[PDB]
C-alpha cells in the first residue's frame, strides 16, 4: 500500500527545473544554531569547575552515562531520593 | 537520463539556469543611446545586491550582510544613491530567445528607470528580431572584470553595427525613423496653386540654411543651392555649390565630413549603404553618434509631419469597374468559344487565367500611379512604401485594387495547385464577400501553419551546423598554401 | 422595451434570419440526453444512462444459481450547491442509487428469498446550468472531440518504389481495426488486430465458402463445365479458374490416444491459371472430378485478375485448410479441434465482444456499400466483407474514388454525453465483474444485492475521467466570451485522436465542408493550429454526431424564406449553395442573372434555376468571436484570427463599458453565457441591494396550486470571486425597486458586461500618428487620464491554501506565536494564525502562520541538562508559515478555515443529543410538508371517486370506488412510492395530481438532502480530504491599474505594449483643446491590412458626437456612405482626417491625421506578473542549479544557443562564469558572493556539480570514467 | 525566412510566367555545338527547324575580342531560328519552345505503331463532358514488363525507330497514322511552375 501510494517524479514534466529545491540560508542558519548551542555548553563547562567537587562529579557522570539516578546512587552511596535531590 | 533535449548533456551541461539573471517585458526607449538600456529599479536592486551590500558596509551604515539585505529590501534612498554609481561601468547582457545569431546577446550600459519594463533601444530591435507587442527579454549580469571587459569591447551594441553574415550594417533605421528621414529629404516643387517658400535661394553654408529654416523662411522640402564641401573627380574635398533640399542640408549637418555630401532621398537601401560608407571612412564611435543623431532626426520629423493612414490615401482607381467589365466580356467570349467548339477545357482555363492576371496587373499599376502622384508624392502610404519603412506592392494592391486569383485548396495527392477561375474582385477597403473571405482563410491558415511548424527544421539545421563547425577556429596566421579557389562574377540568366 | 438597455442603430439589411441555436446546446443538451434530476419514471427509457445500465445487466454467476437484474435508478439532489462547492473545493455531484432485484433460478435452493432493493451506486459529477463541471472547486469543460467516423474508409498509400497500395479499413464504435490491403505483388490481404498478415481468400473460406466454386461465384468470374471428353475437348485452351484436386481419406493413427483419425488430404493435380491441353483431359478424367471451372471470356475479368493472383498466394484449398492455417497463424499453436478452429474466426470477425460498429457505423457502412443490413447488427457480416472486397477491387481498376479523411462527414463529434456514457460503461462493466465474482465466491444464503456492489469501482473511473483526461480541461474563465468559446470547442487531440507531432498539414487546413460548421478564423496560433476548432454560430450536432448547418430550400429559383433545413456534409454534396445576401423579388425568386454557387470545393457561376440551397445568415461561417469583430470584411484573415484570439484574453474591468461600434451579438453572448442572473419568468422586483435581488414572479393559479414554493425568489449576486485565471467576477444590480421583468432579462451587469451587452474594453479617443518613437514597432502611447479616471483598472484575486495535517512527529498547529520572528510580523494574525480581513499583504508578510513539530532526536544527557538549566527556549517547533513572495501586494478580502470535528467522548454524546434534536425537528418539517400536501390534494380532488392508486409494490393503497375525504387521505402511508394507476376519471385532474406529486417528491428529496447534510456536518464536520486536519484559505485582491509594460489590443489583430504614460498637456489635441487618449502607429495598418480598425475608428467618433451606438454585423454592416452621413451629421471631418496640434509645442502637424474612437481591450499579460529578478535563491538538490519560475524564485536559462552566441563573440570569461560560478559550482558561488561583498578578487571556478551527476550516472552504467592530469 | 515569407503572401498564387523564348542578350556571333535539327511544320503551316539534340550549346562570342560573351543551352524540341555562324543582335529571338509541356520530335518519316499500349492497362482516355474532346494520357501499369513504346516504321513494316513513353505523357498521335519528319508525337506535360515554393 505504501509503495503504491507513491507517484513518480517523471509524471511532472521538467520536474528537475522547478521541484526538489533547497535554500542554503536554511543550512547556514542550522549551523549557526548549532554553534550557539555549542557556545552555551562551553559556558556551562567553564562554570562547572566553580561548583563543589561532589556536585561537579555528579554532573560529569550524568553527562557521560545520563541521568541514571539508580546506577549513580549505587555508585555513590546515597539513595535514589538523595541522589536525585543532589542532582 | 543522458539522452535527448531533457537529458543531462543538453539540459544541465550545455545550458544552465543561472544566477544574477532577470526577465521582463520590453518597451521602447527612443531617447536612449545605442549602448544604453533602461533597467527597472527593483530588477537592478535585486541583480546588483552584493555590490550594494559592499557599498553599504564600506559606508559604515551596516557591518553585516543580513542588515544590508534588510536595508535593501526596505527600499531606502541610500540604496538608490549607491545603485546609481554601482550601475556605471557595469553593463548587462540582454538576450531575446530564440538566439539565432550572436547579436541575440548584446551588452548594454544600464540606467535606473521607473516602471517594471526594460527600455530597449529601437535600433537594436532588428538585431533581436524584437517588436513591442508583448516580447520579453532576459538580463544577465557579468561579475568578473574580464567578463565586463568582454561585454564592453565585444558585446556592446554600439560595436555590433555590422552583420557577421554579409558585412552590411544591421543597425539601420526602420519604420518611423526611415519614414521621417525620407519625408525630410524628399524634394517638393513649387506650383502656382501651392507655392514653396524659399525656393531657388542660395546659401553660403548649412548655417544660413539653419537660420532661414528656424525663422520659417524656407520650407523643409524646398529646392535650394548651398555651398558645401564635396569630393571632386580626384577625391579631394572642395567647396562647391550643390542643388539640394533644406532637409538634405539638415541631414548632412550630422554626416561626417569625410563622407562628402549626400544628395539623395533617404530610403532603407540608401541609408544602409550610407552607414556602410561612413563606417568605411570613419571608425565605430563616429558611426554610432551618426546613427543616434539620424534616429533622433527621423523620429522628430516623422512626428512633425503628422504622417497617418487614412482612407483618403487608399484611392481605388475610378476605372476598376470598366476593366472588370471588359475582362468579364473577354471571359464570356472565351466561354462561348469553348462552348461551340474551338478551344479545349485547358485552353479556356489558361486564357481565363491570362486575362484575369493581365487585368490584375493593370489595376495594380494604375493604383501605383494614383498613389504616387497623389499630393505630389507626399501620400503617407506611398511614403511608407517607397521609403522602405513598411509595406509592399502586394499589400497596397490588396488595399486599392483587387486581391487577384487565389490557389485552390487541393490536397497533396492531387497533382499541382490549380487557380480558381473567378478571382477575388474585391479589396480590403471595399470589403470581401463571404465566399472570398472563406477562400482567403485557406491560404492564411496554410501560411500560419507553415510558420508555426517549419522552424523546428531551421533549429535542427542550425544545431547540426553548429556541431559540425564548432571546432573551426583561427589558430595560426598563415597556412603557407599555394592552393586556392577561382572567384568570378555570379550571373543568372546571363 | 426592457429597462436600462441600449437601443443601437442597426445597419443590417438582411431580413428573415433564423434565431441562433442556444450557444451552450452542445454541452447542455448533450448532458441532458444522458442524465437529469427532474425526469419522470415513464420518460426514463431513452436517457442514455438507462442504456448503459442494460448493457451491463443481468449479472449471472458461473454456477447460474443467482441472477441479478436492474429495474430503475433514482437521482438525489446534490448535498452542496455550486457556490458552496466552489468555496470548499469539492465536486458538484449528485448521488445515484439504483434499484436491483436478485433472485434464484435453481429451485434446489428454495430458502433464498427474492430481494428488490435500492443501492447507493455513488456520486456522479453534475453539469452546472452554465455547462461546466465543478471538480475540486474548479470549473472544467468536457471539450467535444473530433475523431474518425465509424464505418468503412477507403484509402491509398504510395509505396517506396512507387506502386500504389489500396486499403479498406473498418472503424468501429468500440474495438480494434479490421484492415484489408493490397500488397505490392497484387495480392489482397487482411490484418487482424494489427497482427501479421492473412490471405483474403483464406478468410473467405474460413467464413464458410468451402471450395473455389463459391469463391469464384462471389465475384461471378468463373464458368462451370461438366467433366467429359467431348466437353473438355470443346473448351480446349481455356485457363483453369480453380485447382483440380484429388480427394481421398488417409487414416492416421495416434500413438498416444489410439484413436484413428481420418484426415482429408487434397493433392494439387492441376494448379490455377493453367491452360487446358489435350494431355490434361486424361489427368482430369483419371481424377474422377465431376465438374471443373474455367475463366470467363468477358474482358472485365481482367480487371478482376487480382483475385486470381490472391488465389495463387493462398496455401489452402478446403474449407478447413484455411481455418487451420488461420489458427496456426493467430494463436501460434496447432488447433485442438475443428470446433474451436471455426470459433476463433467466427469470434474475431462476427462477434460483438471484441468490437461493435454501433448505429452510426452500421448506417454509414450501409450507405457507403449500398446494402440494407438491418440496424440491429452491430457486427460485420459475410455480405459486408464481400461488398468491401468488391469496392476495393473497383477502386484498384481506377473505377471508384478515394475517401477524404478531412471531410466533415468523415469527422465525427464525441460530445460530453457520449464521453461520459463510455466512461460510465467502463465503470459499470468493472462493477458487474466484481458483482459476478462476489456471487461466484458466496454460497451462504445471507447475501443481498447491497453487499454485492462497490461504489469505488465506478467513482474511480468517473473521477479519473474528470481529473486526468485531456478532454476534461481547465475552463477559460477570463471573460464570458472565453467560457462561451471553450464550451463550443472541438478538439482533434486526446485519447483516440491525433498528436501534435503526428499532425500533418492536411488536417490543419480549412476544408470546404467547414462552411457553417467550423470557423475558418478562430484557431490557436501555434503548435495547435487547426487541431482545435470553434463551432459556428448556426452549427448543431445531430443525434449521430455530425455537424449540421442550416440552409433555405430553393425550388425552381424560388427561395423558401419561411422555413430552413439543417443539412450535413454528405447531404450537401451534389448541390449548389448560394449566399444569404442575394436580392430577392416579392415572390421569393432570385433577382440575379448569374449567381456564384458553392458546389463541393468549386465556385461555379450558374443561373438561379440551378441553385438548390441558400445560406440563412451573413455570419453563418464565423464563430462568436469572429462575429464580434466589426468590419471583419475589411481585415486580413490572419489579423481576424489574432483579434479573435485576443478578445478572449481581455480582462474584466472595474468599470466596463460597452462598445460604441459593435456587431450586435454582444447581447446574445451575455444572455447565453449564463454568468449573469437571468430572470426565470415575468415578475416585479421586491428588493434590490448590492448582495441580493428579490423579485415576485407571476404564477398562474394552477401553477400556484401545484407548486410548494412562494412566488418570491431571491438571487445572491457573485461578489469578487476568483476565476481559474485570477480575474474577478463582480456582479452589480441594474434593476431598481419596482421595475418589471421578463423571461431571460438580465438583472445584473459586471464580469465584462454592461447593461446586458458584452463589454470587454473601453472607448478611447485615438490619433494615428508617430509620436517621438514611443509607439515604435507596435508600441502604444496612452494618456495619463486613463490612469486618472480608472479606465483600465482591474481586480485580480489570488487564493493561498495551507494544509495542516497529522504528521508522525506531532500534529502541526496554526498559531500566531511562531518561533524566532519579531512581534511586528505577527501583529495582524488572529488566534488561529490567520491574517485579518482588510490587511495589506506587503511582500514577506505572514499570511497563515504555522508551527510544525521539530525533529527531537534521542534526548542526549547534554541536551537534557542544557534544557534543564537554560530552559526550553528552543521549543520543538519550526516555522512552516506561508509567506508572500516579493511580488505580492494586495488586500485580504476573505479568509476561510475548514476543520474536522474532534472525536471525543463528551463530543460524541453531545453529537448524539444534537442528532436526536435535529431528527425531531426534521420529522416536524416532514409532517408540516405532508399536511400541506394533503390539504392541497384534498382541495384538488374533493368530491370525486378514486379510480385506483398502486404503489411500487403492487399494493392498492387507495381502494377503488370510494369517494374522496380527509380520513383516508391522511391514512396513506407514503406518496413518494405511489407509482401507477389513475386517481380520477378526469384527465386534467390526473395531470394536476401527477404534477403535484412530482413537486412533492422534489421537495421531500431536497429536505432529506438537507437533513443528511446537517447530519454530516454534525458528525463528520467540514468535508476535507483524508490525512489533513485543517484547511486555511486566504483570498487577496490586487487592484491593477494600467502601467507601462501592460498589453493592450483592439478587435482587429492590433496589439501593443504600453510604452509611455503621457501627460494630458503633452498629448496631441484638437482645435477645441481636448487631447486624444491614445496614439497608435499608422505604420501598423498597411502591411497588416487590418483596415477595419480605421472604419471602426471613424464611425465610433460619430457615435461619441451623437450619443449613438451602432450595430455593424459582419458582411452585412455599414458602408463608407453611412459613415460619411453620420460624420457629416456629427460635425466630424470625413474619414476622420483632422488637423492636430502638438501638446508640447503647439504647432499644428504638417499633415492631417486619422482621429476617432477605438474600442481598446486590456489583455491578461501584465508586467506585474512578468518581471522577475534573482541574484541568489533556491537551487536544485539534484543538479545544484537554480530553479525555474517566478513562484520558485528561479533564474533565467542560458541555453545552448546563448552559449553558441557567447562562443561566437569569444567571451571565455563570461561563458565560464555562466557555466561554473553562477549555476552549480557550490563552493565557487558562495566564494564569489563573499568576494563581491568584500571587494576581493574573484575565486577560481571548480568542476560543476552537473558534471559529477553525469559521472555518477556513467559509473552507475558500469563505465570506468577517470579524470587524469 | 524560407518558411516565414509564405505568411505575407496570404496564399495568393504568384504570377510566375515561365520564359518560353530564349533571346540574344549581346551582339556577336553565335556558335552552336552538338546541334541536330530537322525540318518540321509549325502551327502556321510553314517550314521550321526543330532541334532533336538535348546537348546543344549556343555561345554568343564577341567578334572583336573573341571572348565568349554568353553561353546557353538549347532545350530539346525547341524551334531554332538562328543558324550556326550567323551574326545576331541584341533582342533577337534565338529560339522558342513550349514551357508548359515538352515535346517529342520524330526523326524519321513512316508509320506509327503501338507496343504494349492498351486501353485500361497502360493509358486512359479523358473525355470532356461538354465538348467531348478525348485525350489519351498514359498511366502506370500494374505489370512492369508492359512498357508503352512508339514504333516508327517504313513502308516495308521494318521498325526504323522505337521511343519509350514515360508515365503521364499525352499521346498526340493515333495507331496506324502516317507521320512526317519533325512532327510532334507525344507531348509530355511538364509539371507547371506553381506559386513560388
Ligand atoms: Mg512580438
Amino acid at each position: 500500500k505504501f509503495h503504491k501510494k507513491v507517484n513518480s517524479l517523471e509524471d511532472y514534466d521538467n520536474y528537475q527545473d522547478y521541484m526538489v529545491g533547497y535554500d542554503p540560508v536554511n543550512d547556514s542558519e542550522n549551523l549557526d544554531e548549532q554553534e550557539s548551542t555549542q557556545k552555551s555548553f562551553d559556558h556551562i563547562k567553564s562554570i562547572l569547575p566553580l561548583l563543589n567537587a561532589d556536585k561537579r562529579h555528579l554532573i560529569e557522570l550524568c553527562l557521560k552515562y545520563g541521568f541514571q539516578y539508580k546506577a549513580i546512587s549505587k555508585v555513590m552511596g546515597k539513595g535514589i531520593h538523595e541522589t536525585s535531590r543532589e542532582i | 537520463s543522458l539522452k535527448g533535449k531533457q537529458g543531462r548533456f543538453r539540459q544541465n551541461l550545455l545550458g544552465k539556469r543561472v544566477d544574477y539573471s532577470a526577465r521582463s517585458v520590453i518597451v521602447v526607449g527612443p531617447e536612449m543611446k545605442l549602448y544604453e538600456c533602461g533597467l527597472p529599479k527593483d530588477m537592478a536592486a535585486e541583480l546588483y545586491k552584493p555590490f550594494i551590500i559592499r557599498k553599504l558596509i564600506e559606508r559604515g551604515i551596516v557591518k553585516t550582510v543580513k542588515s544590508a539585505k534588510k536595508i535593501i529590501d526596505k527600499k531606502e534612498p541610500v540604496v538608490w544613491d549607491i545603485l546609481e554609481n554601482v550601475l556605471k561601468g557595469h553593463p548587462v547582457l540582454l538576450n531575446r530567445a530564440p538566439t539565432l545569431h550572436r547579436l541575440g546577446i548584446q551588452a548594454f550600459q544600464p540606467k535606473l528607470i521607473e516602471g517594471k519594463a526594460i527600455r530597449l533601444h529601437p535600433l537594436a530591435c532588428t538585431a533581436f528580431n524584437a517588436d513591442f507587442d508583448g516580447d520579453q527579454m532576459a538580463v544577465h549580469l557579468p561579475l568578473g572584470p574580464e567578463a565586463i571587459l568582454e561585454a564592453q569591447l565585444l558585446m556592446l551594441a554600439s560595436q555590433n553595427i555590422l552583420n557577421p553574415a554579409n558585412g552590411s550594417p544591421i543597425t539601420v533605421p526602420s519604420q518611423d525613423m526611415v519614414l521621417g528621414l525620407y519625408y525630410m529629404t524628399k524634394e517638393k516643387r513649387s506650383t502656382p496653386e501651392e507655392p514653396v517658400i524659399g525656393e531657388g535661394l542660395t546659401f553660403y553654408s548649412s548655417e544660413e540654411v539653419e537660420i532661414a529654416f528656424n525663422e520659417r523662411k524656407v520650407a523643409l522640402n524646398a529646392i535650394i543651392k548651398v555651398r558645401t564641401k564635396d569630393f571632386n573627380e580626384a577625391g579631394e574635398l572642395v567647396n562647391k555649390i550643390i542643388e539640394t533640399t533644406v532637409g538634405r542640408v539638415l541631414f548632412n549637418t550630422v554626416v561626417p565630413e569625410q563622407a562628402g555630401y549626400i544628395n539623395t532621398v533617404l530610403n532603407k537601401k540608401s541609408l544602409r549603404n550610407i552607414i556602410g560608407d561612413i563606417l568605411a571612412v570613419t571608425d565605430v564611435p563616429t558611426t554610432a553618434d551618426f546613427l543616434d543623431k539620424i534616429k533622433t532626426m527621423g523620429y522628430e520629423f516623422a512626428f512633425k509631419g503628422g504622417l497617418s493612414f487614412s482612407l483618403g490615401d487608399i484611392i481605388i482607381p475610378k476605372e476598376k469597374h470598366e476593366m472588370i467589365a471588359e475582362a468579364n466580356e473577354q471571359v464570356d467570349g472565351i466561354m462561348m468559344n469553348y462552348n461551340m467548339g474551338l478551344i479545349t477545357f485547358n485552353e479556356r482555363y489558361n486564357q481565363v487565367i491570362d486575362v484575369w492576371t493581365s487585368t490584375n496587373a493593370m489595376l495594380t499599376e494604375l493604383a501605383m500611379k494614383r498613389i504616387r502622384e497623389d499630393k505630389q508624392g507626399f501620400n503617407s502610404v506611398y511614403m511608407m512604401l517607397d521609403s522602405g519603412a513598411r509595406g509592399s506592392k502586394e499589400q497596397i494592391r490588396q488595399l486599392t485594387g483587387m486581391r487577384g486569383l487565389m490557389a485552390k485548396p487541393k490536397k497533396s495527392t492531387a497533382g499541382g495547385g490549380e487557380i480558381i477561375e473567378n478571382p477575388i474582385l474585391s479589396n480590403f477597403k471595399e470589403g470581401l464577400s463571404i465566399l472570398e473571405y472563406f477562400i482567403s482563410t485557406h491560404g492564411a491558415r496554410k501560411g500560419l501553419a507553415d510558420t508555426a511548424l517549419k522552424t523546428a527544421d531551421a533549429g535542427y539545421l542550425t544545431r547540426r551546423l553548429v556541431d559540425v563547425s564548432q571546432d573551426v577556429i583561427i589558430n595560426t596566421e598563415d597556412c603557407g598554401t599555394l592552393r586556392g579557389i577561382e572567384v568570378e562574377a555570379l550571373k543568372k540568366n546571363e | 422595451m426592457f429597462t436600462n438597455t441600449i437601443e443601437r442603430v442597426n445597419f443590417a439589411s438582411a431580413k428573415n434570419i433564423p434565431e441562433y441555436p442556444d450557444f451552450l446546446d452542445i454541452q447542455i443538451k448533450s448532458f441532458q440526453d444522458f442524465f437529469q434530476l427532474e425526469t419522470k419514471s415513464d420518460e426514463r427509457g431513452n436517457e442514455g444512462l438507462y442504456n448503459t445500465f442494460m448493457e451491463n445487466f443481468p449479472i449471472t454467476d458461473t454456477r447460474n444459481q443467482f441472477v441479478l437484474e436492474f429495474l430503475d435508478y433514482f437521482i438525489d439532489p446534490p448535498r452542496y450547491s455550486i457556490q458552496e462547492c466552489i468555496e470548499r473545493g469539492l465536486t458538484y455531484s449528485v448521488p445515484l442509487k439504483a434499484r436491483l432485484k436478485l433472485y434464484c433460478t435453481d429451485p434446489e435452493h428454495e430458502d433464498f428469498e427474492t430481494i428488490v432493493q435500492d443501492v447507493y451506486l455513488g456520486t456522479i459529477p453534475y453539469m452546472t446550468p452554465s455547462g461546466t463541471f465543478v471538480i475540486n472547486g474548479a470549473e472544467r469543460v468536457v471539450v467535444s472531440q473530433l475523431h474518425r467516423s465509424p464505418g468503412v474508409f477507403f484509402g491509398q498509400s504510395f509505396h517506396a518504389n512507387g506502386t500504389k497500395l489500396y486499403s479498406a479499413r473498418v472503424i468501429p464504435f468500440k474495438g480494434s481495426w479490421i484492415e484489408f490491403a493490397t500488397d505490392i505483388n497484387g495480392v489482397m490481404y487482411a490484418y487482424i488486430d494489427r497482427k501479421k498478415k492473412l490471405p483474403v481468400t483464406t478468410l473467405f473460406r474460413a467464413i464458410g465458402f468451402e471450395r473455389d466454386k463459391d469463391i469464384l461465384e462471389i465475384f461471378d468470374l468463373s464458368e462451370e463445365v461438366k467433366v467429359s471428353k467431348a466437353g473438355l475437348k470443346k473448351v480446349l485452351g481455356r485457363k483453369l479458374a480453380a485447382r483440380v484436386l484429388n480427394t481421398w481419406h488417409e487414416d492416421f493413427v495416434d500413438e498416444d490416444t489410439g484413436e484413428v483419425v481420418s484426415i482429408e488430404r487434397n493433392e494439387i493435380i492441376l494448379d490455377r491459371d493453367t491452360i487446358l491441353e489435350k494431355e490434361h483431359i486424361d489427368e482430369i478424367i483419371d481424377a474422377d472430378v465431376k465438374t471443373i471451372l474455367l475463366h470467363k471470356e468477358n474482358n472485365a475479368q481482367s480487371d478482376y485478375a487480382i483475385i486470381h493472383n490472391t488465389l495463387q498466394k493462398d496455401p489452402t484449398n478446403s474449407e478447413k485448410e484455411a481455418v487451420e492455417h488461420i489458427y496456426r497463424q493467430l494463436r501460434n499453436a496447432e488447433p485442438p479441434d475443428e470446433e474451436t478452429a471455426r470459433g476463433i474466426i467466427e469470434k474475431l470477425f462476427f462477434s460483438d465482444q471484441r468490437y461493435s460498429l454501433g448505429e452510426v457505423g452500421r448506417y454509414r457502412m450501409n450507405k457507403k456499400l449500398g446494402l440494407d443490413i438491418g440496424m440491429d447488427k452491430e457486427v460485420l457480416t459475410k455480405e459486408d466483407i464481400i461488398t468491401i472486397i468488391k469496392y476495393l477491387i473497383e477502386l484498384i481498376n481506377s473505377k471508384a474514388e478515394i475517401d477524404d479523411i478531412d471531410h466533415l462527414s468523415n469527422r465525427r463529434v464525441r460530445t460530453v454525453g457520449e464521453q461520459l456514457s463510455q466512461q460510465f460503461g467502463v465503470g459499470l462493466a468493472r462493477m458487474a465483474r466484481t458483482i459476478r465474482e462476489r456471487m461466484n465466491v458466496r454460497d451462504n444464503e445471507v447475501f443481498t444485492p447491497i453487499d454485492l456492489i462497490n461504489a469505488k469501482t465506478l467513482s474511480s473511473v468517473i473521477n479519473s475521467f474528470f481529473g486526468t483526461n485531456q478532454l476534461s480541461q481547465f475552463m477559460d474563465q477570463t471573460n464570458p466570451l472565453a467560457e462561451i468559446t471553450h464550451k463550443r470547442r472541438l478538439s482533434a487531440l486526446g485519447p483516440g485522436g491525433l498528436s501534435r507531432e503526428r499532425a500533418g498539414f492536411e488536417v490543419r487546413d480549412v476544408h470546404y465542408t467547414h462552411y457553417g460548421r467550423l470557423c475558418p478564423i478562430e484557431t490557436p496560433e501555434g503548435p495547435n493550429i487547426g487541431l482545435i476548432s470553434s463551432l459556428s454560430v448556426f452549427a448543431k450536432v445531430n443525434s449521430m454526431g455530425f455537424l449540421e448547418t442550416p440552409y433555405r430550400k430553393v425550388v425552381d429559383g424560388k427561395v423558401d424564406v419561411k422555413e430552413h433545413i439543417y443539412l450535413s456534409a454528405e447531404e450537401e454534396e451534389g448541390m449548389k449553395i448560394a449566399q444569404a445576401n442575394i436580392p430577392l423579388k416579392d415572390d421569393g425568386t432570385i433577382d440575379r442573372e448569374k449567381v456564384i454557387a458553392r458546389d463541393e470545393g468549386d465556385f461555379p457561376v450558374v443561373d438561379p434555376v440551378e441553385i438548390n440551397y441558400t445560406d440563412v445568415a451573413p455570419n453563418q461561417i464565423a464563430s462568436i468571436s469572429a462575429s464580434l469583430i466589426p468590419f471583419l470584411e475589411h481585415d486580413d484573415a490572419n489579423r481576424a484570427l489574432m483579434g479573435s484570439n485576443m478578445m478572449r484574453q481581455a480582462v474584466p474591468l472595474l468599470r466596463p463599458e460597452s462598445p460604441i461600434v459593435g456587431t450586435g451579438l454582444e447581447r446574445q453572448v451575455a444572455t447565453d453565457s449564463r454568468v449573469l442572473i437571468n430572470a426565470e419568468g415575468d415578475g416585479v422586483v421586491e428588493y434590490v441591494d448590492a448582495q441580493k435581488i428579490t423579485i415576485k414572479y407571476d404564477r398562474t393559479e394552477e401553477e400556484r396550486l401545484v407548486s410548494f414554493e412562494e412566488d418570491s425568489k431571491t438571487y445572491e449576486l457573485v461578489k469578487f470571486r476568483k476565476t481559474n485565471q485570477g480575474t474577478s467576477i463582480n456582479l452589480k444590480p441594474i434593476v431598481r425597486k419596482g421595475d418589471k421583468v421578463k423571461k431571460g432579462q438580465v438583472l445584473c451587469e459586471g464580469y465584462a458586461t454592461e447593461k446586458g451587452e458584452l463589454a470587454l474594453g473601453r472607448n478611447m479617443k485615438v490619433a494615428f500618428m508617430p509620436w517621438k518613437g514611443y509607439n515604435f514597432e507596435d508600441a502604444i502611447v496612452i494618456s495619463e487620464k486613463v490612469v486618472r479616471e480608472d479606465i483600465f483598472t482591474s481586480v485580480h484575486i489570488d487564493e493561498y491554501a495551507l494544509e495542516v495535517r497529522d504528521t508522525k512527529l506531532g500534529a502541526e498547529e496554526l498559531t500566531n506565536d511562531i518561533p524566532n520572528v519579531s512581534e511586528e510580523a505577527t501583529r495582524d494574525l488572529d488566534e488561529y494564525g490567520m491574517i485579518r480581513i482588510g490587511a495589506e499583504v506587503k511582500p514577506g508578510d505572514i499570511l497563515i502562520g504555522k508551527i510544525t513539530p521539530k525533529g527531537e532526536s534521542d534526548p542526549t544527557p547534554e541536551e537534557k541538562l542544557l534544557r534543564a538549566i537554560f530552559g526550553d527556549k528552543a521549543g520543538d517547533v519550526k516555522d512552516a508559515s506561508l509567506k508572500a513572495s516579493p511580488s505580492l501586494r494586495g488586500v485580504v478580502i476573505d479568509k476561510k478555515l475548514f476543520s474536522r470535528s474532534i472525536k471525543d467522548k463528551r463530543k460524541r454524546s453531545e453529537d448524539k443529543e444534537a442528532i436526536s434534536r435535529l431528527e425531531m425537528d426534521y420529522e416536524v418539517k416532514f409532517q408540516q410538508l405532508k399536511d400541506v400536501l394533503i390539504e392541497k390534494l384534498f382541495g384538488l380532488v374533493n368530491g370525486k371517486t378514486s379510480q385506483g392508486v398502486i404503489n411500487d409494490l403492487g399494493e392498492e393503497v387507495l381502494p377503488k370506488g370510494k369517494k374522496y375525504t380527509i380520513k383516508m387521505l391522511n391514512a396513506v402511508d407514503d406518496f413518494a412510492h405511489l407509482v401507477g394507476g389513475s386517481w380520477t376519471t378526469d384527465e386534467d385532474t390526473n395531470a394536476l395530481v401527477a404534477d403535484l406529486l412530482h413537486n412533492y417528491k422534489i421537495k421531500l428529496n431536497d429536505i432529506q438532502g438537507n437533513l443528511r447534510r446537517d447530519k454530516f456536518t454534525i458528525s463528520v464536520g467540514d468535508e476535507l480530504p483524508a490525512g489533513i486536519m485543517k484547511l486555511a484559505k486566504v483570498y487577496i485582491a490586487k487592484k491593477r491599474k494600467l502601467k507601462v509594460g501592460d498589453k493592450m489590443a483592439g478587435r482587429h489583430g492590433n496589439k501593443g505594449i504600453v510604452a509611455r504614460i503621457v501627460r494630458q498637456e503633452d498629448m496631441p489635441f484638437l482645435e477645441d483643446g481636448t487631447p486624444v487618449d491614445i496614439v497608435l502607429n499608422p505604420l501598423g495598418v498597411p502591411s497588416r491590412m487590418n483596415i477595419g480598425q480605421i472604419y471602426e475608428t471613424v464611425l465610433g467618433w460619430a457615435g461619441l458626437k451623437l450619443g449613438q451606438k451602432y450595430g455593424t454585423p459582419i458582411f452585412d454592416g455599414a458602408t463608407l456612405d453611412d459613415i460619411n452621413e453620420l460624420t457629416d451629421k456629427a460635425g466630424v471631418p470625413r474619414f476622420g482626417h483632422t488637423y492636430l496640434y502638438d501638446g508640447g509645442t503647439g504647432q499644428r502637424f504638417d499633415q492631417a491625421a486619422t482621429v476617432g474612437v477605438i474600442y481598446m481591450l486590456k489583455l491578461g499579460h501584465m508586467v506585474d506578473d512578468k518581471m522577475h529578478a534573482r541574484s541568489i535563491g533556491p537551487y536544485s538538490l539534484i543538479t545544484q542549479q537554480p530553479l525555474g519560475g517566478k513562484a520558485q524564485f528561479g533564474g533565467q536559462r542560458f541555453g545552448e544557443m546563448e552559449v553558441w552566441a557567447l562562443e561566437a563573440y569569444g567571451a571565455s570569461a563570461t561563458l565560464r562564469e555562466i557555466l561554473t560560478v553562477k549555476s552549480d559550482d557550490v563552493i565557487g558561488r558562495a566564494k564569489t558572493y563573499e568576494s563581491i561583498v568584500k571587494g576581493e578578487t574573484m575565486p577560481e571556478p571548480g568542476l560543476p556539480e552537473s558534471f559529477n551527476v553525469l559521472m555518477h550516472e556513467l559509473k552507475g552504467l558500469g563505465l570506468d570514467i577517470r579524470l587524469e592530469e | 525566412q524560407l518558411t516565414l515569407r509564405t505568411f505575407h503572401v496570404g496564399g495568393i498564387a504568384g504570377n510566375i510566367s515561365e520564359d518560353s523564348k530564349l533571346e540574344a542578350k549581346f551582339d556577336g556571333i553565335a556558335e552552336i555545338e552538338d546541334l541536330r535539327v530537322v525540318e518540321g511544320v509549325d502551327n502556321g503551316g510553314g517550314k521550321s527547324d526543330i532541334v532533336i539534340s538535348r546537348t546543344s550549346e549556343i555561345k554568343i562570342v564577341d567578334a572583336k575580342t573573341g571572348i565568349t560573351l554568353s553561353t546557353n543551352n538549347i532545350p530539346y524540341g525547341s524551334q531554332l531560328f538562328v543558324k550556326n555562324g550567323e551574326k545576331i543582335t541584341k533582342g533577337t529571338v534565338i529560339c522558342q519552345w513550349d514551357p508548359y509541356n515538352g515535346v517529342i520530335v520524330s526523326e524519321f518519316t513512316g508509320q506509327i505503331a503501338y507496343e504494349n499500349i492498351e486501353q485500361g492497362m497502360t493509358y486512359q482516355v479523358e473525355i470532356d463532358e461538354q465538348t467531348g474532346f478525348q485525350e489519351k494520357v498514359i498511366s502506370e501499369s500494374r505489370n512492369k514488363r508492359l512498357i508503352p513504346t512508339l514504333l516508327i516504321k517504313d513502308g516495308k513494316g521494318e521498325t526504323i525507330r522505337s521511343y519509350n513513353l514515360p508515365v503521364g505523357s499525352h499521346l498526340m498521335v493515333d495507331n496506324g497514322e502516317k507521320i512526317k519528319e519533325g512532327k510532334i508525337l507525344v507531348k509530355i506535360p511538364r509539371k507547371s511552375a506553381k506559386a513560388g515554393d
